[PDB]
């Protein structure tokens, strides 16, 4: 827990923003049709 | 024999000149395509 | 309120399922296996041999410098 | 020596440091009527105002990044590098498309970007960070058109809606948009008051005004649907699953919701269409500058920029060669 904290500090501004954005909006690489890449 | 040599030499020379022109045009087309692909790869490297 | 219900229920779906860990979920989706993220090795030279009945090799250079 | 990131957008200029989250200065932009530099003297003057007044630093020390419109012409970029390097003597330079910066800000390299500014609203598909020039769709139904619907309706109301007065007029029609406009059919409405206290019951107008960008010319939904039609055949599913919006002019209530409905009913139902909801005013206004900031921060930007050495060695040609 402490390691994440002191690592979360020194997180320059852009990355704090990115933390908030990726927290709320997330992503998903897989779309269930990656098999089409094989074919 | 001189007429034969001259006809064959004119043929070879004009066809080498035509080759020069075709290779030149293909080289310019390839250069444009390569520049396009190089810019695309720079864009890919930055996005990546 | 069924339309409003559909709305915030799908939002709730996203929120709750994002809490689970790719397991614990009854609809155990298939083949996640989270592959490697590669993550840099700078400029690279790729050697790729593939079956095409026949075998072919493709050598990829990352940038024009190399 | 923290890298500086500027957006020279058409309607408001956003500037800041690469490592800082927000553009520390955001002021109204003009020399960018059609989308690129119309007046080099005025553009140079506003840039000088930027470095000196806005950020209180010389351009000779920090590395500099600028962003240009997707459809801008090449001569604009060449002259931009010439002017910047000759006059301000920066150490290193770069140029990037605003749509690409929007897609980077969202952490989604493959995307479709909807954005609008002074006189223009555009749809751009970006695949792996490359803007498909042939796929861009540009429409005149920009925020200016809607704000002029607002202004005409206000003049019909007969309210009293030198240059500073006109700036105030434009701002109020913009300020009214954020609070009132939503995309008898609207039921009772807001009492939005002017600084002097004037107001009215802003009724159905709040519904009919935003309707222009869909139905006054190609509306936004048509703009995007044809944009992807002109792009590659098989990358199209990727764009729909990656549609993004940016720009303060896009800040209307339920605007993104109406876009999602329009695209869902226009796209084949089977498709994975989705809109990334960076709907907050802060998000949309910072999106492009955010992408520029991230681009500048990384440890590879030290190799991507156009160092002053490069421009000393070669002239304007470097912009086409170093900037996608």
């Amino acid at each position: 827990l402490e390691e994440l904290a002191d690592f979360m500090e020194q997180l320059t501004p852009i990355e704090k923003y990115a933390l908030n954005y990726l927290e709320l909006f997330h992503t998903s690489i897989e779309q269930e049709k990656e098999r089409n890449s094989e074919d | 024999q001189e007429r034969r040599w001259k006809v064959a030499a004119a043929k070879k020379l004009v066809r080498t000149v035509v080759r020069h022109h075709e290779e030149k045009q293909l080289r310019e087309e390839r250069g444009k395509k390569e520049e396009q692909s190089r810019l695309r790869r720079i864009a890919a490297s930055t996005a990546r | 309120t069924q339309e409003e219900l559909l709305r915030e229920a799908k939002i709730t779906e996203e929120l709750n399922l994002r809490s689970l860990e790719t397991y614990e979920r009854l609809e155990a989706d298939k083949k996640k296996q989270v592959h490697k993220k590669r993550k840099c090795p700078g400029p690279i030279i790729t050697y790729h041999s593939v079956t095409v009945r026949c075998s072919r090799t493709f050598i990829t250079f990352s940038d024009d410098a190399t | 020596v923290g890298a500086l990131v500027f957006d020279i957008g058409s309607y408001t200029v956003r500037a800041g440091y690469a490592g800082e989250d927000c553009p520390k200065v955001d002021f109204p932009t003009s020399p960018l009527k059609n989308g690129m530099v119309e007046d080099w003297d005025s553009f140079q003057a506003i840039l000088d105002h930027t470095y000196k007044m806005h950020v209180k630093s010389e351009a000779s020390l920090h590395p500099v990044l600028m962003s240009e419109a997707p459809w801008n012409t090449r001569a604009k970029r060449e002259k931009l590098t010439e002017l910047m390097f000759e006059h301000y003597n920066i150490p290193a330079f770069f140029l990037c498309k605003t749509a690409v910066l929007t897609a980077f800000a969202n952490g989604r390299s493959t995307g479709l970007i909807l954005d609008s500014g002074a006189t223009h609203t555009t749809a751009i598909p970006v695949h792996d960070g490359y803007v498909l020039q042939q796929g861009i769709v540009k429409s005149p139904l920009a925020g200016d058109f809607i704000t002029m619907q607002c202004r005409e309706l206000f003049q019909e109301m007969n309210i009293e809606l030198r240059s500073w007065h006109n700036y105030m007029c434009n701002c109020v029609i913009q300020d009214f948009q954020a609070s009132v406009l939503q995309v008898a059919a609207q039921m009772p409405t807001v009492h939005y008051e002017f600084p002097n206290g004037y107001n009215c019951d802003f009724g159905a107008e709040r519904l009919k005004i935003p309707e222009g960008l869909f139905d006054p010319m190609l509306g936004v939904s048509h703009v995007v649907t044809t944009s992807v039609g002109m792009c590659d055949i098989d990358i199209r599913p990727g764009l729909y699953g990656s549609v993004i919006v940016a720009g303060g002019n896009t800040l209307i209530q339920s605007f993104t919701d109406r876009l999602n409905r329009e695209l869902s009913q226009k796209t084949p139902p089977s498709m994975r269409l989705k809109l990334i909801a960076n709907n907050t005013t802060v998000e949309r206004r910072f999106s492009s500058w955010i992408g520029g900031s991230i681009l500048a921060s990384l440890g590879t930007f030290q190799q991507m920029w156009i160092s002053k050495q490069e421009y000393e060695e070669g002239g304007k040609q470097c912009v086409e060669r170093k900037c996608p």
